[PDB]
């Protein structure tokens, strides 16, 4: 059994302790057109609910977010759909949630966290004379749908609310779905688009990864638990982004099961066919998932999975902890044995008495599900 | 493009029932919740009297009656699935009806979340409030003018069920409730002076696990009964009763009713149809019913079993068990069409004419039910009599009150035949003469019988029979046209006409007068409260073509109606239709004018005309269900009644009649007696109504339904209910159309408690007996099902699409396409493919089978050595539910309404994605319209229509329809129950048993119907006062658009209803082109007549 503290990632320690919180939330009406600065060094895709932890030392970046702070606390982060020619047709907007101002080698620097909000469409992409891009974006509305079954039941059947609890399930199914009777599908099909159901699923896998998972750290509603899951999946950018434009938390969970299912190994995107690790050694070393979003000491951000064992992997260089992400172990770079490609880091405990002794961080980029 | 809806038949299904003093403070009425329909009755207690039929701008959600303090009858309260509020009070003065608004809103909140447990809607005993239940965590008051409603931070989230506490001080309501702890029942007493809830007067007592229901008991027990699975419980504070029946353990009850004012017996209902009586706490067992949604305790002993799975019922609670022993006895049976889970139009009988077959209702309540356009007859006796000029019945003992004889007419002679009970036989009348053709013939005034022939008037006497009277031309020329009552004879010679009176042994004349024309019909039927003698005569004429009033003695003309033309009126008739009198007029070129006239000045009003056939229609006077009807007697035989106030015309199921008369002898009581070119059929009339229903039940559950001509018979899906018995395998639980099979039979394995038993039933497409049955494997689920030739194979061939459903698994990894050959009385399995998922759905696509299996889409080709090769593949990402085709053109569906169109290239042996639409919303049915159109059923009971220079907007498709429909469509045919002003006909088939009718319309025909529908929605009065425009918006519980591209044939409808100056004031500036209300009379009859 492991005895880290899956808490310490998610609160980005190497980022520092005494940061300047912001509570108060801003929300934008639904399809409604803003006009949001771009931060020019961020290439990541972020999802909604997700933790973004950032790193700047361009003049023109500082002054932006300081600014930033004196008002609305959110800008856009896109999702690229050829990072090279820099298009972008949607994104998600991020709140800045801790803050820090520091001053050190001749440089104003500052280290903010922020959270995915809401996802947009992006309708045109305007450049600043400073370098930073606006954008003119229109607000995505997360689409709610009731039960499979709240339209076709107006009747007596209404007021049958919802090892050994595989019983319950079937139990469930029997009853929630009872009334496709009346319908052209049976109950079995409505359970496919069972917001609940779907969910059980999911949380099925999660706690293969999580084996010290308690589901009171899991989001209850489905919208802010389809955005979680869709942040910790290991996938490329094409399919990334194709989960991003899902309006649907049904659609999302559903895409997210059939991802999960067909998931088996992960392979060096460079070479393509040289195999590193597979679903099974996947694990949950934070809260926020497997997969997480982090910061090195030049900004570069890096969403890295956390693994048990890797395969065709070669270190170089002895272990370091300066701005260990994962703090009491210490990490040493990580590439493939066959093309050399950075795959990501080897961490190992600086005391005995930890679990686990030691794990792999290979960032996403890095690797292909194929 | 544009299309119009109207409705074929109204919802069947009972949606809730209620009892009390709506109509009068002494009768006790019976209020039917048909979803948009209002039924309003009073108990007979000989049966149930039909009062009013109220439609509305609205789902029926809530329907509860109350009486606040001094009241002459009773107050409804309705609220609708879109938050309508209203009370409604009933009105009465003599013939004329209105249900009139109280008071009116729209109670919805700008935010919340709909409640999973519904909306529930109580009210407190005293009348001083009305409690809703639409949102989680809040509880709305209504104190019973605009409604005036607010909320109330109701802490326990999630609430069962709540009602209203008897006999409290302070308002109070007991509710069941869950928590992550458990079920719990509590209490909170509701303050209106104090718009806050405050404790209430017993402890939060916990409850069984499964707490279902709360029945509030009124005095002089108070508190409240809380029903579960197992058992059943009392609440009064410190007062506690908990038992436990195992009776009551197969079934969860679903819904009750109160039997004695008291409380001392309560109904209680499950969902397997058993009856029980709770007594105070003992249950017991009362007997079997259709599977009621609510129940309802009327009168003495008799019980009203509001059915939505199957047809609706009046039953009879015995103090005496049968030998059977059931306490429970049924009396009448309503017919419910609904659910209308799958159907087909099939040219049964004659071809033109389609009939509409469903697969209909759930469970033992399953059923197979034929839609026909038009009434029937029963056949008792056919007799071969070429050439009837007429047809007469006679009563030739006037010491019986039954028809003993039947007068036919020929070419220049008369037959008589007698009826000695059931045999019919060849006799001669003494005193009428065989050898001259009949004009009429009947029982006369004095125990007389009169005869008019080419020749003469012969009255003759019945005791004994022989001729009394003789009345002829001076001339002795020959009698034209003749017409006779009971006292009274008017004969036309030519242009000559004489009034007779029928005296004892005299027929005395009266007067005489010479008309401006050639006379070509004439009628003297009395109206009114005259005791058997007219003072009017109708009369037709020849070259002017009029239809004249005259008035006897004098022949004074009253009134004279232009009819126009070159065709002469061939038939006339005076009648009463709802005590309204009328005048119908028949030509020889098959058209029908009918008027209402005044029977004291003589006016013809209101001209009307209908094309009722291409040959010269006879109109004859008959009786049915002691309401008085004419047939109309054509190439297309047609009844016309009255409904509404209103003539109505309802085609009959023959070839053709000629002429006909009612015949009531002992032999053949209440029956009709019918001629046509070669037969004499005496037979019974049925329902005189515009469609007719078959019943075939098959006590097990339809689900698909197909045709296959060459075969002449159905393909059936269907399923049953078997319980795990003591024994390697399961028992069913009645017998059923699968399990009392013909020739039976089931499929051999190749592949690696209640149980769900799947059957491919073969149904005779004229007897609909069960001639074969297929049982699935184990665990198979049978989902689609298709009736096809394929390849270059000649044969039809059953497939069937499978899914093997096990519970550990979510998504079927599972199933087959199994190809049957119908031949000998025996399903022969020919191919047998097994592919890696569910089989959803299947399409004959041109001589090849498309099919869905999961995500993914195939097209399989038919060789020579008889089984399906994979061709091409479509992976999508999106489960493929719906699979519609036309041409190389394919519709691809998931149910979250992901659709997207395929194109099979022929040379490329390959799919092409064309457009694709994801906007999340619950799709029910789809069909495709036409190359570039599509219809659909989307969450909240709404309908849509997608349709078709740069690429990224070629593959995107537009949404062109919207409209809220109110009902929910389960499948869509295309087909017609009828026999040019729009393009195409789809049908479509709903829930609650309603079908309906999608045609296309022409941009301006659309536009002046639409202007025509914002001018009726000024005239026409709503019930509960709820705006048309919001009715029909496109609603979801995000957003609600008003509806776009549909035209709401209903409302459409209603214009030849209102009254003619309100049609007057809606065509009045309507047009641009100007518009005559005589053009827009046609306009909407010619849209009356696709349905
Ligand atoms: N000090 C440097 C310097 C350059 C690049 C990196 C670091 C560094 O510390 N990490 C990672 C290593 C792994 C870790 O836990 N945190 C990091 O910032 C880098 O990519
Ligand atoms: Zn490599």
């Amino acid at each position: 059994m492991i005895n880290f503290d899956t808490s310490l990632p998610t609160s980005h320690m190497y980022l520092g302790s005494d940061m300047e919180e912001f509570h108060g939330r801003t929300l934008h009406d639904d399809d409604s057109c803003q006009v949001i600065p771009v931060l020019p060094h961020v290439m990541v895709m972020l999802i909604p609910g997700q933790t973004l932890p950032l790193q700047l030392f361009h003049p023109q970046e500082v002054s932006m977010v300081r600014n930033l702070i004196q008002k609305d606390r959110t800008f856009a982060v896109l999702a690229y759909s050829n990072v090279r020619e820099r298009e972008a047709h949607f994104g998600t907007t991020a709140e800045i949630y801790a803050y820090r101002e520091e001053q050190e080698y001749g440089i104003e620097t500052v280290k903010v966290k922020a959270i995915g909000r809401q996802r947009f469409k992006v309708l045109e992409i305007r450049t600043q004379s400073d370098g930073i891009q606006q954008a003119k974006v229109q607000i995505l509305p997360e689409r709610v749908l009731p039960s499979t079954m709240s339209a076709v039941q107006l009747q007596s059947l209404s007021r049958r609310h919802i090892r050994a609890f595989r019983q319950w399930w079937q139990k469930y199914q029997k009853r929630k779905f009872h009334c496709a009777s009346l319908t052209s599908w049976p109950p079995w099909l409505y359970s496919l688009y069972d917001a609940e159901t779907l969910m059980e699923r999911v949380k099925r896998q999660l706690h293969e990864w999580d084996e010290n998972l308690k589901d009171e750290s899991l989001p209850t509603n489905p919208i802010d638990f389809s955005y979680r899951v869709a942040a910790c999946l290991p996938i490329d950018d094409a399919l990334r982004i194709q989960l991003l434009k899902i309006g649907s938390a049904i659609q999302r969970l559903r895409c997210e099961l059939d991802i999960m299912n067909k998931c088996t190994s992960l392979c060096c995107k460079q070479c393509q066919d040289t195999e590193i690790t597979t679903k099974n050694e996947i694990f949950s070393l934070s809260l926020c998932g497997p997969m997480a979003a982090y910061v090195n000491p030049h900004g570069y951000i890096h969403e890295t999975l956390t693994v048990y064992k890797a395969c065709n992997l070669n270190l170089s260089g002895r272990p370091s902890t300066e701005h260990s992400w994962f703090p009491g172990y210490a990490w040493t770079i990580a590439q493939c044995r066959i093309c050399g490609n950075h795959m990501g880091w080897k961490f190992t405990a600086t005391k005995k008495d930890m679990s686990p002794q030691k794990f792999w961080g290979l960032t996403r980029s890095a690797l292909l599900p194929r | 493009s544009y299309n119009y809806v109207v409705t074929a038949q109204k919802p069947t299904a009972v949606n809730g029932c209620v009892t009390g003093h709506f109509t009068s403070a002494e009768d006790l009425n019976l209020l039917i919740a048909k979803n948009t329909r209002l039924e309003i009755y009073v108990v007979t207690a000989e049966g149930l009297r039909p009062v009013k039929e109220v439609g509305m701008y609205g789902k029926i959600a809530v329907m509860e009656l109350f009486r606040p303090k001094g009241e002459s009858k009773d107050l409804l309260f309705i609220l609708t699935a879109k938050y309508n509020a209203c009370i409604l009070e009933y009105k009465q003065s003599g013939e004329s009806i209105d249900i009139i608004t109280r008071a009116h809103g729209n109670v919805q909140d700008r935010i919340g979340r709909p409640s999973e447990t519904g909306i529930i809607g109580i009210i407190d005993p005293e009348c001083r409030m009305i409690g809703l239940r639409l949102y989680d965590g809040l509880f709305k008051v209504i104190p019973l003018k605009e409604l005036k409603a607010f909320n109330i931070r109701l802490e326990e989230l999630h609430v069962i069920d709540v009602k209203f506490l008897y006999g409290c001080q302070a308002p109070t309501i007991c509710f069941v409730y869950q928590d992550p702890q458990g079920r719990h029942v509590k209490t909170y007493e509701v303050s209106l002076r104090e718009k806050e809830f405050n404790k209430g007067p017993w402890k939060q007592e916990n409850v069984e696990a499964e707490a279902s229901m709360v029945i509030a008991v009124p005095e002089p027990f108070g508190g409240a009964i809380i029903i579960g699975q197992e058992s059943i419980t009392y609440h009064n504070g410190d007062k506690y009763l908990a038992i436990a029946p195992p009776i009551i353990k197969q079934s969860t009850i679903v819904c009750h009713n109160r039997v004695d004012p008291n409380g001392s017996r309560y109904l209680l209902g499950d969902m397997e149809g058993r009856l029980f009586m709770l007594l105070l706490l003992r249950v017991e067992l009362l007997g079997e019913t259709s599977i009621a949604e609510c129940l309802t305790y009327l009168d003495n002993g008799v019980v009203f079993v509001g059915s939505r799975l199957g047809d609706s019922q009046l039953v009879k609670l015995n103090v005496d068990s049968n030998e059977q022993g059931s306490y429970v006895v049924a009396m009448e049976t309503f017919t419910n069409l609904g659910p209308i889970v799958d159907m087909c139009v099939v040219d049964l009988e004659r071809q033109g004419q389609g009939q509409l077959v469903t697969c209909s209702g759930a469970f033992k309540e399953g059923s197979l039910r034929i839609i026909r356009n038009g009434i029937g007859i029963h056949e008792h006796a056919s007799i071969d009599l070429p050439g009837i000029k007429g047809l007469w019945p006679l009563r030739s003992d006037p010491n019986r009150e039954t028809d003993d004889t039947l007068v036919l007419s020929f070419v220049g002679q008369t037959r008589v035949l007698m009826l000695n009970g059931e045999e019919v036989e060849e006799t001669e009348l003494m005193g009428f003469v065989d050898d001259q053709q009949t004009f009429f013939c009947g029982n006369v005034a004095h125990q007389q019988l009169i005869q008019i022939t080419s020749a003469s008037v012969r009255l003759v006497s019945q005791e004994p029979k022989a001729l009394v009277s003789e009345w002829k031309e001076p001339q002795a020329k020959n009698i034209s046209v003749a017409s006779c009552n009971s006292s009274q004879v008017v004969v036309a010679v030519g242009r000559a006409l004489y009034y007779l009176q029928i005296h004892p042994q005299e027929l005395r004349q009266i007067s005489h007068t010479e008309m401006e024309h050639e006379v070509a019909c004439l009628d003297i039927t009395p109206l009114g409260d005259s005791n058997g003698l007219s003072p009017l005569c109708a009369i037709g004429l020849w070259t002017d073509i009029s239809a004249r009033i005259l008035k006897l003695p004098s022949f004074e003309l009253l009134h004279k109606e232009m009819l126009g033309g070159e065709i002469i009126p061939r038939s006339i008739l005076m009648t009463t239709f709802e005590s309204s009198h009328y005048l119908l007029c028949a030509l020889g070129d098959g058209a029908l004018f009918y008027f209402g006239l005044n029977i004291e000045t003589g006016l013809l009003s209101d001209r009307k005309k209908v094309t009722l056939g291409t040959q010269p229609t006879v109109l004859r006077t008959f009786r049915s269900l002691s309401t008085t009807n004419v047939f109309a007697c054509s190439d297309r035989p047609t009844v016309i009644y009255s409904s509404n106030h209103k003539l109505v015309f309802s085609n009959v199921n023959l070839k053709e009649v000629n002429y006909m008369c009612p015949l009531n002898s002992d032999g053949y009581p209440d029956s009709l007696a019918l001629a046509n070119n070669s037969t004499l059929t005496i037979g019974t009339i049925d329902e005189i109504q515009k469609l007719h229903i078959r019943t075939v039940p098959l006590y097990e559950s339809p689900r698909k339904i197909c045709y296959q001509e060459v075969s002449q018979c159905f393909g059936v899906l269907s399923s049953r209910i078997e319980v795990q018995d003591t024994s390697g395998g399961t028992t069913a639980l009645r017998p059923s159309a699968s399990t009392q099979a013909l020739s039976s039979s089931v499929s051999s394995s190749k592949l690696f408690e209640e149980v769900e038993v799947h059957n491919l039933l073969i149904i005779d497409q004229h007897t609909f007996e069960v001639l074969h049955a297929h049982q699935f494997l184990q665990n198979e689920y049978a989902l689609s099902l298709v009736s096809c030739k394929l390849g270059k194979d000649p044969n039809t061939y059953f497939i069937v699409g499978t899914a093997m459903v096990y519970p550990e698994e979510a998504e079927p990894k599972q199933g087959r396409i199994v190809v049957f050959q119908y031949s000998d009385g025996k399903l022969q399995t020919v191919a047998e493919k097994e592919v890696k998922g569910a089989v959803y759905s299947m399409v004959e696509f041109n001589g090849k089978l498309l099919a869905s299996i999961n995500s993914t889409v195939r097209l399989y080709e038919w060789t020579t050595e008889k089984e399906l090769r994979t061709e091409c593949n479509h992976y999508n990402n999106i489960m493929a539910l719906y699979l519609k085709t036309k041409g190389d053109f394919i519709l691809v569906g998931d149910l979250m309404r992901s659709v997207l169109l395929l194109a099979y290239k022929p040379m490329e042996g390959n799919f092409e994605e064309i457009a694709r639409d994801f906007n999340p919303n619950w799709m029910s049915a789809v069909e495709i319209l036409d190359d570039d159109n599509f219809l659909g059923a989307e969450n909240a009971f709404n309908l849509f229509v997608c349709q078709k220079t740069t690429d990224e907007e070629r593959q995107h498709l537009q949404e062109v329809g919207l409209f809220h429909l109110g009902e929910f469509v389960n499948v869509f045919c295309h087909g017609s129950l009828v026999m040019t002003p729009t393009q195409g006909s789809v049908l479509f088939g709903t829930v609650n048993g309603m079908i309906g009718l999608v045609t296309s319309l022409s941009e301006s025909w659309y536009n002046l119907l639409l202007d025509m529908q914002n001018r009726l929605n000024k005239v026409i009065k709503s019930v509960g006062k709820i705006e048309h425009s919001f009715w029909r918006s496109f609603h979801t519980e995000r957003k609600t658009e008003p509806a776009t591209g549909f035209i709401d044939g209903d409302l459409i409808e209603s214009f030849l209803d209102i009254s003619r100056p309100k049609m007057q004031e809606v065509v009045a500036n309507l047009q641009k082109r100007e518009a005559t209300a005589d053009d827009l009379i046609k306009v909407v009859e010619e849209l009356t007549r696709i349905h």
